[PDB]
């Protein structure tokens, strides 16, 4: 190229990109704040295992083999001076299934944090199992965590749905509990990230032992919902080799 | 400090004023070497400070004073790759007048077409100006002893007698105040040898400092030749005085 | 250790930190925006079926048109923007009827697929070092057929990143995940083209939201025989109506 | 590509301003003042020669310059940009009317195409806005004397008297006060040297002055004698001695 | 000072203390380098590089740090691989074009000027970023050896002796004190064995290493440029062991 | 964090000194499949283990012929590696047609570098994302190049590159000795080749689907074996 | 008595000049707590520590984690200083931030002083605030007892403010707040004006012109300065460099 | 958003947004509806409101004659609309003179999203903000043809297609009155059904409503005060139906 454009330069990358809750960029008041309700009729002393994931992590729960059947959905409503999505909750043996939808386009971080304290507080009477589930693009490798030990290196760190979970767990109103955690690297915006088939393996492999399958058939399973145009391959197969 | 897109290219700031040039202004004294130039009866003599911090380094290779063409001889203030890129140019400038027009370069067009190829430099967004300082000297046929300089904005203007660097002013008073002891505007002296004694005598006056055969370098421009002196002479001369 | 936003994913020309090009991502996430397409290339040929998304009741039947033909032995399938894959089309022709006029004789599949994928390969360097002539890769996916003496029936799957894979059975679309999970689970060599032209249909009965009609199922074939046709209404209603016969019972 | 274009340096503001013109006419008013009066048999062109360490001489640089034999012109801004576009009037001169009419063109034609070049520079994404204005004095057979003012803009108009630079409010003030229907062409140079001893902050002499005047043809200067039907130059530089000698009288 | 934000992303910017900082980022880039070394001595030019071991799976035979401009040009270089490589290829084009023209090998300052000159020319447009490797060439003419360095900047000095990498600093005072312990003169051999024991002392970082030391000499080896044979290799690593 | 501000194209510079586009374009090679070539005096092969979009789909041509004395195999971006196959076999017939002379290795190499650099240096295209392994036979015997997408060139004896090629390449270099030696018998360096790549599978084993040899040698020219035909060699 | 809140700005020289307060002086410094982060993009990250040797800011060895939004106190010189990691979710909900969170903050621990760290970026100047670009820093004040209910007055430094910048909003909302706390008495502001990159030596010089003006009252000199392991980081592995034997040599 | 500040990014969800914002700027301008018959076509356009001080006797009219079988209508932008029409005269006259056949409504109407497509492939261009409906008949035929082009360039065929402000309204009340199996078999029918659908989004019927009818054999025939007829007999039968 002959030249680059004057005028190419990039903006501070100080604040993020976020989705806009009121147009009102001079309001000069408080902001209204998302409601969350949660049923109650799921009947959690029930159930003695919880797992908060996200929907990338879809092909690490298969549908047929575990028997998922569906219960109840949590409510998020916001009023502006127009917000609503649904949230259905899965089971699966005796285990409780979230499944939260993040779209950094359309969905605003506000609601991510409300459907999590939502959670933390409902699950946090009789306190089950937890198992926490998610990506962070700051880390080189997978890392598992639990309540005791921190794995993470000190520049890494963990943001999003599956962060304010975490902080939600840790010092949020309901301290106390105990969790593992596994994170496993990604790259993409919130609601469009891609993983490589090694660390899918490794996050099928772990799921497997910390779920107690054959690893045989769990793996098959997987490996052909990766497989099966899911979002989260993304084109290794169309533009690697 | 530059404030928008007046960072990377040469636009007018609010206040008017282009910030690129003063800043190629400011990377002309970075070199810390000051330079003088006297013009005779019939010669032209400019004299350049020469540094050599580290003894690591031949000394020969050392020169920002040029021979762009029989007659005419360049010193050059600032980085010595935009020194040599300058020097070519104006040895293909002078050549291509020479063919072109059936006669030598005078100094002082010379002088005014590096100062069009600045001022492309200096409007073209795309073009960025050479942070040198030019002094062309010779002996023209219609106007004897000349000295001319130019500088990154494309200004370019003759000169009685010149000095530039980091401490140019004090040479320049210093020179101010002998021209107006002997008022006839120029040096007394009908031999080259006794012009580069004056001047060597001048630049130890305001620099306050001694100098060795190898501290200096000399270029003498004659009616017929532009010619740099050597060591063995400048150490003649300064044993002379 | 702060949260700043990363703009790795802006410029076609960048990679990201692990070395990936997020542009050709999101033209993949583009092409799923696409309807639903399919192809099954058995031994006695090879079977194409789109769904035609009607956006308004009158929308002409015919204003879509998603199955073309690059040539008599040749035909294709798209999914994704309009409008790259009528200049992909249209060089697809052209090379088909450049290699007859020079050759006189049929060009290969494999041939055409892989002249497809040096033209969508034009965002970057070319092939034969050619120079750059798109300033964003293509946001369509293509399903080409075809029979030929050297390979029988070929069927390929092409995409905008350059490079195309063979398969036996493929579909891209909206509902793309299910039809693969059932063509994965539901073929086999023996498959006729009946069955495979009933498997289609049904198949798309089953990612379509409205019920299966003619109106929005276009199938098309193509055999040695009679080289690459596509299907009418009546022939595709009763091909539905049959389907309908044999799942009641 | 992104290779073949480049974006137009010089846009809109919200307010419905072109920045980069108001900051050239910014940088404009930030030079040395000069001034141009038009008399009734003559016209009148002044600048401070403003100089570096006093060891240049003034008179190797030249703010004003000769365009055509009849027609010259002084600036207020940036000396290079003033070169560049006195080079290329030059050159349109003789190219569009001295090759095509065998004349030299007159003062307005002239100043349209300055004005033309510079409306050019303006429209461009490869080059910023010049940072002068220009008067330009001519005469021509049939419209007699003419001052113009150019502007970084493109625009121009014409002027009984007029200057810019630092000095410009005042400057226009005292000549709006001074001038008169019936000036002639020694009034109107003292007026400018009265203007001119109003602005300059050092020494007031024929050394700091570049004064030039559209007056009468000057056989003198022609350098030729033969051609009773030829004339020469109408436009006439003075000389420090002759401004000294003004000076020293009214 | 050594960060100058708002004037660094792009390659042909004056920063308001009027500096480059993309020049200074590919210098940068070159303190990163290995450490390769350059003497003259009376009559000839010896180049010396401290190169890592790397895996056994590499051919010792055709792999050579040294580079080979022509036959009386010697070039080594600190920085990016591909920078310097692309750098020797232009220096080849440029000393072929030279004797194909004027039917004498390319003088030693023609070619550094011409070098010079191509590695300037990169940092004038904001398309082109500068090279990353600084350059210690040399050689032998009809005027006698010559040796020469080449900054990132386009600069290039000619030197007594000199040094780039990462254990330039030291390795710059043993060659100081070399001029302070033969200022007459020096000798080829003398030479080659200095230059060993400056790359043995100067190596200390640890990883085993090993040295890769040319010559080109008019009374030792007819004016051109040739590796040092193993006798003389084995000589000088014993030397240069038997020193620390 | 302070690196995601001098990342943006291959002409910014860090305040560290580093150039972060073509160390993610070397980053990219290892989300490719693992390759692996030898060669002892006579014979040079090479080893690819092929990859499938799924069942359906075909498997990936990880070896590509360029002459009958030379061929390659490729490990990263696939428009990258097809853009370089192209312009060696490009080079390949351009040097025999013009000079009438077979195209030599190290001639490949430096053709391969000086292309590679050239994208490293200028602003507007982007860095090659694919390493290659290179074997070929010329009048100085076999040779064996890795061409690393910076625009770096090596010759060794053996090396293997890709995803989990570390195991393959440490297993190459502890038994370097034993076939290096291996002069007259290409079963056997194939067999090694094989032996070599199946230090890298991880929970997956070598079939006939998915498994590509390439073979050149002084009488034997470039040839490739994929399915039934590496049958034999499991 | 004295608050420091550092305010997601241009180049984070702010947040960054924390972590220089911090972690330059580690014995007087002592993890306080955490604050609520409903507003935030709050994330959960290890502890951090000096690199020169000296002892982590969070004397409980029963937390091993970190917050976004957090507060460290000097109980030597009675000092808050809030850290924040992750941007405030939007800009409409600076109000809820300031009157939900910080509000009980304040008059929780009686603060007597409120300091805000700011860098503006002089190209985004739309009202022209800007009046001296000579000075590169700038220092405002507020007093509660010389001011009966812009609004702050400036020293002779590079430059009122701009209705949009959040400076102005947080001005308001502390001013007009109906439950402001009785001990508030002087506002400080502290502004920087610099470009976008590695703004460590910004945010070193601006934290050495802070202690210089003495805008906080009980701010001891720094003499030696440390980073944090974490800015180690920064720039990815510590050995990348050796990784690319390739690329550098 | 970040990923709409040019026309060669994509979004991650898979969107171009420069697309959907020159889609935007066609939704601000005047509605336009194209109706087809059994064996005609009717254009109708909206004219805002006529100032007093306007010269009435050279405005324009918002259907321009392509060629003497084809007739063009736009919404969005007028001179965007005046070069593409420009370009379209230029190039039937083009193909007519090279292959001696008249264009059909399908190759002009390529023609035109052809170049819509050509100027979104390069940054320096602005991509024309007018959506156009080209009505016609081939040459050889009766077969009525009517078609829709997009500023993306995206060509598509319809029988009854509203396309500019508040067209919403209007094509809900085609979906609702018009029928693909009995098409206006008239002229008049299908005159009738564009005014009653125009009247639905315009204030007055008497100045703000343009009808076009174009029949086989070339015809094209603009309608007149024929169309303040039409309003008049439409509210008579609206009154007759309260």
């Amino acid at each position: 190229m002959l030249f680059k454009q004057w005028n190419d330069l990039p903006e501070p990358k100080h604040l993020l990109d976020l989705p806009e809750i009121s147009k009102n960029l001079q309001s000069l008041e408080v902001c209204p704040v998302p409601k969350v309700e949660f049923p109650q009729d799921l009947d959690v002393p029930q159930y003695s295992t919880a797992v908060i994931t996200t929907k990338i992590m879809n092909p690490l729960f298969p549908k047929n083999l575990l028997q998922l059947t569906s219960i109840g959905e949590i409510k998020t409503t916001l009023t502006v001076k127009v917000y609503g999505f649904s949230f259905p909750i899965y089971s699966f043996g005796k285990t409780l299934l979230f499944s939260m939808e993040e779209n950094f386009i359309s969905i605003s971080p506000i609601f991510g944090n409300m459907i999590s304290r939502s959670i933390i507080s409902q699950l946090a009477q009789f306190s089950p199992d937890i198992i926490v589930i998610g990506t962070s693009d700051k880390i080189a490798s997978m890392k598992v965590m639990t309540e005791n030990e921190c794995t993470l290196q000190p520049p890494e760190f963990i943001t999003g749905f599956i962060g304010s979970v975490l902080t939600q767990l840790i010092v949020g109103p309901s301290k106390g509990l105990k969790f593992k955690c596994l994170v496993a690297p990604s790259e993409g915006p919130n609601g469009f990230e891609k993983l490589s088939l090694s660390d899918m393996g490794s996050l099928v492999d772990l799921c497997g032992q910390w779920l107690g399958f054959e690893p045989s058939r769990y793996s098959e399973e997987c490996y052909r919902l990766w497989r099966c145009d899911s979002a989260a391959i993304g084109a290794q197969s169309g533009l690697y080799i | 400090s530059a404030a928008g897109y007046d960072r990377h290219i040469t636009i007018f700031s609010p206040e008017g004023r282009l910030y690129q040039v003063e800043y190629a202004f400011k990377a002309t004294n970075q070199t810390n070497i000051n330079s003088l130039a006297v013009r005779g009866k019939d010669c032209t003599v400019v004299i350049s400070q020469k540094k050599v911090p580290d003894k690591l380094l031949d000394p020969t290779t050392v020169s920002y004073i040029f021979c762009i063409s029989r007659t005419i001889g360049m010193v050059v203030n600032g980085p010595i790759p935009d020194a040599r890129n300058a020097a070519l140019r104006a040895k293909a400038e002078a050549a291509e007048f020479r063919y072109k027009y059936g006669y030598d370069m005078p100094c002082d067009v010379l002088a005014k077409r590096m100062a069009n190829l600045s001022q492309i430099y200096t409007q073209r967004a795309y073009m960025r100006p050479l942070g040198v300082i030019l002094t062309f000297v010779s002996v023209d046929e219609e106007l004897g002893p000349s000295i001319y300089k130019t500088d990154p904005a494309g200004y370019y203007v003759g000169y009685k007698a010149t000095a530039t660097g980091p401490k140019q002013q004090e040479i320049t008073t210093n020179l101010e105040n002998h021209f107006k002891k002997s008022k006839i505007d120029h040096i007394n002296e009908e031999s080259w040898e006794k012009v580069v004694e004056f001047a060597i005598t001048h630049m130890i006056d305001a620099l306050g400092t001694e100098f060795s055969k190898n501290d200096l370098e000399v270029g003498v421009a004659t009616k017929d030749k532009f010619f740099t002196l050597s060591a063995e002479n400048i150490e003649e001369r300064l044993v002379a005085i | 250790m702060f949260l700043t936003r990363s703009e790795y994913d802006r410029g076609v020309s960048t990679f990201s930190p692990e070395g990936r090009l997020f542009q050709v991502e999101y033209s993949l996430e583009a092409i799923k925006l696409g309807s639903t397409a399919i192809g099954i290339a058995t031994k006695e040929g090879v079977v194409l079926g789109v769904e035609k998304r009607a956006t308004s009741p009158l929308l002409e039947s015919d204003s879509i048109e998603k199955i073309v033909e690059i040539d008599r032995h040749i035909g294709c399938a798209m999914s994704g923007l309009t409008a790259d894959a009528r200049s992909m089309i249209e060089h697809a022709r052209t090379a088909a009827v450049t290699h007859n006029l020079y050759y006189d004789e049929d060009i290969n599949v494999e041939s055409l697929t892989q002249s497809v994928c040096d033209l969508a390969l034009r965002f970057g360097e070319g092939a034969s070092g050619e120079e750059r002539l798109m300033s964003r890769p293509f946001g369509v996916a293509l399903l080409i057929a075809g029979h030929d003496a050297d390979d029988g029936y070929q069927l390929f799957h092409a995409e905008p990143s350059g490079t195309f894979y063979r398969y036996n059975a493929k579909a891209i679309g909206s509902g793309s995940e299910g039809a693969q999970a059932e063509l994965l689970n539901e073929w086999h060599s023996s498959l006729t083209l009946k069955e495979a032209e009933l498997l289609v249909l049904k198949i798309l009965k089953q990612v379509m939201e409205e019920k299966l009609d003619e109106n929005n199922a276009q199938l098309s074939c193509i055999t040695k025989q009679d080289g690459f046709k596509i299907y009418d209404n009546e022939k595709t209603a009763e091909l539905i109506k049959e389907l309908k016969e044999k799942e009641a019972a | 590509m992104t290779d073949r274009y480049s974006f137009s340096l010089t846009t809109f503001s919200p307010s419905g301003k072109l920045g980069q013109i108001d900051y050239a006419l910014t940088a404009v008013k930030q030079g040395v003042t000069s001034l141009g009066i038009k008399a009734t048999n003559g016209v009148v062109i002044a600048t401070e020669k403003k100089s570096s360490s006093p060891l240049a001489m003034s008179e190797t640089l030249s703010k004003v310059s000769l365009l055509t034999p009849d027609i010259g012109a002084v600036y207020s801004g940036m000396g290079p940009d003033y070169r560049v576009l006195v080079d290329k009037s030059r050159k349109v001169a003789h190219t569009s009317y001295k090759r095509i009419y065998g004349e030299y063109p007159p003062t307005k034609l002239l100043v349209s195409e300055v004005a033309k070049i510079m409306q050019e520079a303006t429209q461009s994404g490869g080059v910023r806005p010049f940072g002068v204005s220009l008067l330009i004095a001519g005469h021509d057979e049939f419209n007699g004397f003419s001052l113009y003012q150019v502007d970084p803009s493109g625009s121009y108009f014409p002027w009984k008297a007029t200057a810019i630079g630092k000095g410009s409010v005042a400057a226009k003030t005292f000549l709006e006060k001074r001038w008169n229907d019936e000036l002639e062409l020694e009034d109107a140079i003292h007026i400018a040297l009265l203007t001119l001893k109003e602005s300059v902050e050092g020494e007031f002499n024929g050394d700091t002055i570049e004064l030039a005047i559209i007056g009468d043809e000057n056989p003198d200067l022609l350098g030729y004698t033969g051609i009773p039907t030829d004339k020469g130059p109408r436009f006439r530089k003075l000389t420090s001695q002759e401004i000294n000698d003004r000076l020293e009288a009214l | 000072t050594s960060i100058g934000t708002g004037y660094d992303l792009s390659n042909s910017v004056f920063s308001p203390d009027g500096r480059n900082f993309q020049v200074e980022y590919a210098v940068k880039a070159v303190e990163n380098g290995t450490t390769s070394i350059g003497i003259k001595c009376n009559d000839g030019v010896v180049f010396a590089v401290e190169k890592l071991i790397t895996s056994k799976l590499l051919v010792p035979q055709k792999n050579v740090k040294i580079q080979v401009v022509d036959r009386h040009i010697g070039c080594v270089y600190s920085g990016l691989i591909p920078d310097g490589r692309h750098l020797v290829n232009r220096g080849r084009e440029e000393a072929a074009s030279f004797k194909k023209l004027y039917k004498t090998p390319i003088p030693i300052p023609a070619f550094a000027d011409r070098l010079g000159q191509y590695v300037q020319a990169h940092t004038l447009y904001n398309s082109v970023r500068p090279f990353g490797v600084s350059t210690i060439f040399g050689g032998v003419d009809k005027n006698g050896a010559h040796l020469y360095m080449l900054e990132p900047s386009g600069s290039y000095w000619g030197y007594k002796g000199a040094a780039t990498g990462k254990g330039r600093q030291s390795a710059k005072a043993e060659l100081e004190k070399l001029v302070d312990h033969h200022p007459e003169g020096l000798s080829a051999r003398e030479a080659v064995k200095q230059a060993a024991k400056i790359i043995y002392l100067a190596h200390e970082d640890k990883k085993d290493f090993e040295l890769e030391i040319s010559w080109c000499s008019l009374s030792e080896t007819n004016g051109l440029h040739k590796f040092v044979k193993g006798d003389l290799l084995q000589e000088a690593i014993d030397f240069a062991q038997k020193e620390i | 964090m302070f690196r995601n501000n001098y990342d943006g194209d291959t002409v910014t510079f860090s305040p560290t000194g580093r150039l972060f586009q073509v160390e993610y374009a070397l980053e990219a090679i290892k989300q490719g499949s693992v390759t692996v070539g030898l060669r002892s005096n006579t014979h040079a092969v090479l080893v690819a283990l092929k990859r499938n979009a799924d069942e359906l789909s075909s498997y990936q041509k990880k070896i590509i012929k360029c002459d009958e004395h030379m061929g390659l195999s490729l490990a990263g971006l696939a428009p990258d590696a097809r853009v370089l196959s192209n312009y060696l076999r490009q080079q390949c017939n351009y040097s025999s047609l013009v000079f009438n002379r077979k195209l030599a290795v190290e001639r490949a190499g430096h053709l391969l570098c000086d292309k590679a650099q050239k994208n490293t240096q200028s602003y507007g295209g982007r860095p090659y994302g694919v390493g290659l392994l290179i074997i070929g036979y010329d009048k100085s015997g076999a040779h064996l190049l890795e061409f690393q997408p910076s625009g770096n060139v090596t010759e060794l004896y053996g090396t293997a590159i890709g995803a989990r090629s570390q195991g393959a390449k440490t297993y190459l270099e502890r038994t370097l000795d034993t076939f290096i030696k291996i002069d007259g018998n290409p079963d056997e360096l194939i067999k090694a080749g094989v032996e070599a790549i199946s230090q890298s599978l991880r929970d997956e084993s070598l079939t006939v689907d998915n498994l590509s040899i390439a073979i050149v040698g002084k009488d034997t020219p470039f040839t490739i074996y994929d399915g039934e035909a590496v049958a034999k060699y499991i | 008595s004295c608050l420091v809140l550092p305010l997601v700005s241009v180049g984070n020289i702010p947040q960054l000049s924390i972590d220089w307060l911090l972690n330059s002086q580690a014995n007087e410094w002592e993890y306080l707590e955490a604050l609520d982060s409903k507003y935030l993009v709050e994330f959960v990250g290890p502890l951090d520590r000096p690199e020169d040797g000296s002892d982590s800011l969070y004397k409980d060895a029963d937390m091993k984690y970190s917050s976004a939004l957090e507060v460290f106190y000097n109980k030597k010189r009675g000092l808050f200083a809030i850290q924040q990691r992750t941007p405030l979710v939007s800009v409409n909900y600076l109000n809820n931030f300031i009157v939900e969170i910080i509000l009980p903050f304040l008059s929780k621990y009686n603060i007597s002083e409120i300091c805000i760290w700011d860098s503006l970026y002089a190209m985004e100047d739309e009202n022209g605030v800007i009046v001296r670009p000579q000075e590169v820093y700038s220092l405002g004040e507020f007093y509660f007892d010389d001011e009966a209910e812009n609004w702050l007055h400036f020293t002779p430094t590079s430059f009122k403010i701009s209705v949009d910048q959040p400076i102005f909003k947080i001005l308001f909302q502390i001013l007009n707040a109906s439950q402001r706390p009785k001990a508030l008495r002087s506002i400080k502001y502290c502004s920087c004006l610099a470009n976008e990159g590695d703004n460590s030596l910004d945010s070193q010089q601006f934290l050495q012109w802070i202690i210089s003006q003495k805008v906080i009252k009980n701010a001891p000199p720094i003499v030696k300065f440390v980073r944090p392991i974490s800015w180690q980081g920064a720039y990815g592995m510590a050995d990348a460099r050796d990784k690319f034997v390739d690329l550098y040599n | 958003s970040g990923y709409d500040r040019a026309l060669s990014i994509f979004s991650p969800d898979g969107h171009i947004f420069q697309v959907e914002y020159a889609l935007e700027a066609v939704k601000r301008g005047t509605c336009a509806v194209g109706v087809k018959g059994k064996n005609c076509v009717v254009l109708g356009c909206e004219r805002r409101s006529t100032l007093k001080l306007q010269d009435t006797r050279i405005t324009p009219s918002k259907v321009s004659k392509i060629d003497s079988h084809v007739v063009l209508s736009f919404s969005g932008l007028n001179a965007d609309s005046r070069i593409l029409i420009e370009k379209a005269r230029v190039e039937a006259q083009s193909h007519r003179l090279t292959l001696e056949d008249p264009v059909t409504v399908e190759y002009l109407t390529r023609y035109v999203a052809g170049v819509q497509q050509r100027y979104t492939q390069s940054g320096g261009v602005r991509p024309f903000g007018v959506s156009t409906l080209i009505a016609g008949f081939d040459p050889r035929d009766d077969e009525p043809k009517l078609y829709q082009t997009e500023p993306s360039g995206i060509y598509s065929s319809w029988s009854a297609q509203t396309i500019g402000r508040n067209s919403k309204t209007v094509r809900e009340f085609l979906e609702k009155n018009y029928d693909r199996k009995e098409p206006p078999a008239t002229v008049e029918e299908c005159v009738k059904l564009t005014v009653r659908s125009l009247l639905e989004v315009v204030q007055t019927g008497a100045k703000n409503i343009e009808i076009t009818v174009v029949k086989p054999d070339s015809d094209i025939v603009a309608l007149s005060e024929e169309i303040n007829q039409y309003v008049t007999q439409i509210e008579q039968e609206k009154q007759e139906q309260q």
